[PDB]
């Protein structure tokens, strides 16, 4: 029942500064040791710090020199600024915390984690278009239809459908790179060929680098 | 950060059981617990285990972990597919004002996996995308084993190269592959085709989708 939910612009580059927030539910402020986390495919995992709700805090000795770690207990939020960022601070940034003070230890909660591109190059939002039902492909009874999201940088977007109430049948593909240095993907999902035209379908395509959300309808082709 | 040390990769087939081992020091692993983690792409890692022995709600019994003098294990038995992960140790390392330390990290590759056919959808121009003076074909191929295709366009009948853009085949959730391929055309070379194809070799076997202009 405990809740870490992560927050926060990410990079900003006007200060070349990377910057993320986690919101604690279902317990208390004091109740563990939180801390932040990195990860990158070959560069494995990083503790990069933690902070008690005292304020004390213990850093990743290779960071301690431009990332500071904070709390607010007033608003049960603790943070992560890390300066003079450059594209080496790519990574999944997690949330979590740590049992390292608790004498009843029951486990670390987790919260999410956040892929965070650091660039230099300019940002370039989406551009999506529909991917109109078809049913040659699909099992019986069923049809797929889709959502193109096109020429974004950096990664990554997320999709959801109908604002998250349509899961089943969803898949998401992973972008593709282009010469172009942009990416795009695809994301299609399989529904009941009798709910064509009555059921409405949309797809919840969100890229926070560019602060861009588009609510694109995909309805049958026609006429 | 101070040294844990992990194999880099460890395998096994269908059912077998795999251990995965940590090599610390006095002052981590020999006076502190360990945990583990399991790490898939993309999103935070996972606790697998905690207080050296220890399963959160969730984590089969499958998974076991034990300890041993500077060094520690992770067992997974009944190994399956969806075990194929990064799996990290990490402990407390009594250092300066005490450090978390994870460990070096260790791949899990499940062998012997049957191959398995692709799926493949091809989608066309949308009318939108049309009127913003592109166009984009789609061709979407999923639920593959091992992870390799080819893909070649068609125009007609002739091969088309230029305007191809191909993913590198990833592992989705269900344990099987997906890669897509993108062609990108004017509106003009789209409408003045009879139709274009996408075909996708894998393991020797192929399938083509072909998609053609909508007239009314
Ligand atoms: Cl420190
Ligand atoms: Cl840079
Ligand atoms: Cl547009
Ligand atoms: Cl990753
Ligand atoms: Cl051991
Ligand atoms: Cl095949
Ligand atoms: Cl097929
Ligand atoms: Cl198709």
């Amino acid at each position: 029942q405990v809740q870490l939910q992560e927050s926060g612009p990410g990079l900003v580059k006007s200060s070349e500064t990377l910057s993320l927030s986690c919101t604690v539910s279902g317990a208390s402020i004091s109740s563990y040791y939180w801390s932040w986390v990195r990860q990158s495919p070959g560069k494995g995992l990083e503790w990069m710090g933690s902070i008690y709700y005292t304020g004390t805090t213990t850093y990743n000795p290779s960071l301690k020199s431009r990332l500071t770690i904070s709390v607010d207990t007033s608003k049960n939020q603790f943070s992560l600024k890390l300066n003079s960022v450059t594209a080496a601070d790519t990574a999944v940034y997690s949330c979590a915390g740590l049992d390292r003070f608790n004498w009843n230890d029951e486990g670390d909660c987790w919260g999410q984690g956040t892929l965070v591109t650091v660039f230099s190059a300019s940002t370039k939002g989406p551009s999506v278009f529909p991917l109109a039902p078809s049913s040659k492909s699909t099992s019986g009874g069923t049809a797929a239809l889709g959502c193109l999201v096109k020429d974004y940088f950096p990664e990554p977007v997320t999709v959801s459908w109908n604002s998250g109430a349509l899961t089943s049948g969803v898949h998401t593909f992973p972008a593709v790179l282009q010469s172009s240095g942009l990416y795009s993907l695809s994301s299609v999902v399989t529904v009941p060929s009798s709910s064509l035209g009555t059921q409405t379908y949309i797809c919840n395509v969100n890229h926070k680098p560019s602060n861009t959300k588009v609510d694109k309808k995909v309805e049958p082709k026609s006429c | 950060q101070s040294v844990l040390t992990q194999p880099p990769s460890a395998s096994g087939t269908p059912g077998q059981r795999v251990t995965i081992s940590c090599s610390g020091s006095r002052s981590n692993l020999g006076r502190n617990t360990v945990n583990w983690y399991q790490q898939l792409p993309g999103v935070a890692p996972k606790l697998l285990i905690y207080s050296n022995s220890r399963r959160p709600s969730g984590v089969p019994d499958r998974f076991s972990g034990s300890k041993s003098d500077t060094s520690a294990s992770l067992a997974i038995s009944g190994l399956q597919s969806e075990d194929e992960a990064d799996y990290y140790c990490a402990a407390w390392d009594d250092s300066l004002n005490g450090l978390y330390v994870f460990g070096t990290g260790t791949s899990v590759t499940v062998l012997g996996q049957p191959k398995a056919a692709p799926s493949v959808t091809l989608f066309p121009p949308s009318s939108e995308e049309l009127q913003a003076n592109k166009a984009t074909l789609v061709c979407l191929i999923s639920d593959f084993y091992p992870g390799a295709v080819t893909v070649a366009w068609k125009a007609d009948s002739s091969p088309v190269k230029a305007g191809v853009e191909t993913t590198t085949p990833s592992k989705q959730s269900n344990n099987k592959y997906a890669a897509s391929s993108y062609l990108s055309l004017t509106p003009e070379q789209w409408k003045s085709h009879r139709s274009y194809s996408c075909q996708v070799t894998h393991e020797g076997s192929t399938v083509e989708k072909t998609v053609a202009p909508t007239e009314c």
